[PDB]
């Protein structure tokens, strides 16, 4: 998160950090966030190997009794998804268990014009050569008129949110995908990708799009 | 068959992509879902996507 603020700890309680095994070397990151006590929300991209999912958590290097780590069972990426555009970048964690609901441990409610201000949180960069941050932060973020990003070429309206005022420098960066985008307290977005050089706007999955593929998901699992 | 190198340079332009130099080496992490893999560099130890027709398999083109 580029332009925000720490969090202040645990008020975002379905915030989840994803811990993801690769085929090759160490392990990356990736944001998510909790929608019932035993599914995760993030992008696709976020897959891997295996991935371990950290709830409760404020500081990430520094273990709490608020956290509850968990291991997913089954990765439900987007079948649609695809590499080349980025269409698609939507997947289902199944945790092994399920989370209890604590103070600092719950689940995101889902319920959108552009002109309105919305909220992004992760742990990822603060800056375009800054490391991921070990605490959550924060930052709020314009939803943009589509046309906003019309310089990015596979963008599509219908699936995708277009999300940061392109004169300021406030952005989700590298390590904040698969973090939800609230607005008016509720999920509309998920973090998914934009420009290397971190200019927003950036680009979103527009949530409500997938709701009946999330749901078949849910109910068969 | 996951080992494979950079023929060109590329600048990335979406921060889910890496950029690379001609003769970078790179682990095969996932050919696709389409036509940019995830990769790792051994260069970096980055991982992101890398268009597959900028790299060939190490191992065949000696």
């Amino acid at each position: 998160i580029i332009g925000g603020t720490e969090c202040k700890p645990h008020s975002r309680p379905y915030m989840a950090y994803l811990e993801i095994v690769t085929s090759n070397g160490p392990s990356k990151f990736c944001g998510g966030f909790l929608i019932r006590r035993n599914f995760v929300l993030t992008a696709a991209h976020c897959a891997g190997r295996s991935i371990t999912v950290t709830l409760g958590a404020h500081n990430i290097t520094e273990e709490e009794d608020t956290w509850q780590k968990l291991e997913v069972i089954k990765q439900f990426r987007h079948p649609k998804y695809n590499t080349s555009t980025l269409h698609h970048d939507i997947m289902l964690l199944k945790l092994k268990e399920k989370a209890s609901l604590t103070l600092a441990v719950g689940t995101l409610p889902f319920p959108v014009p552009p002109g309105r201000m919305c909220r992004v949180a992760g742990w990822g960069r603060t800056g375009v050569l800054k490391p991921g941050s070990d605490t959550l932060q924060e930052v709020k973020l314009r939803l943009m008129d589509p046309q906003a990003c019309s310089h990015f070429r596979d963008f599509d309206h219908n699936l995708q949110l277009c999300v940061g005022n392109p004169r300021k420098t406030k952005s989700a960066f590298k390590g904040d995908s698969g973090g939800p985008l609230l607005c008016a307290g509720v999920a509309q977005g998920i973090v998914s990708y934009g420009r290397s050089d971190a200019k927003p706007p950036a680009v979103f999955t527009r949530i409500s799009h997938y709701r009946p593929w999330i749901n078949q998901i849910l109910q068969a699992n | 068959v996951t080992l494979f190198v950079a023929l060109y340079d590329y600048n990335a332009t979406r921060w889910t992509d890496l950029s690379f130099h001609k003769g970078e080496k790179f682990q095969i992490l996932e050919f696709g879902p389409g036509d940019w893999w995830e990769a790792r560099s051994l260069t970096t130890g980055e991982t992101g996507y890398i268009p597959s027709n900028y790299v060939a398999p190490v191992d065949s083109i000696q």
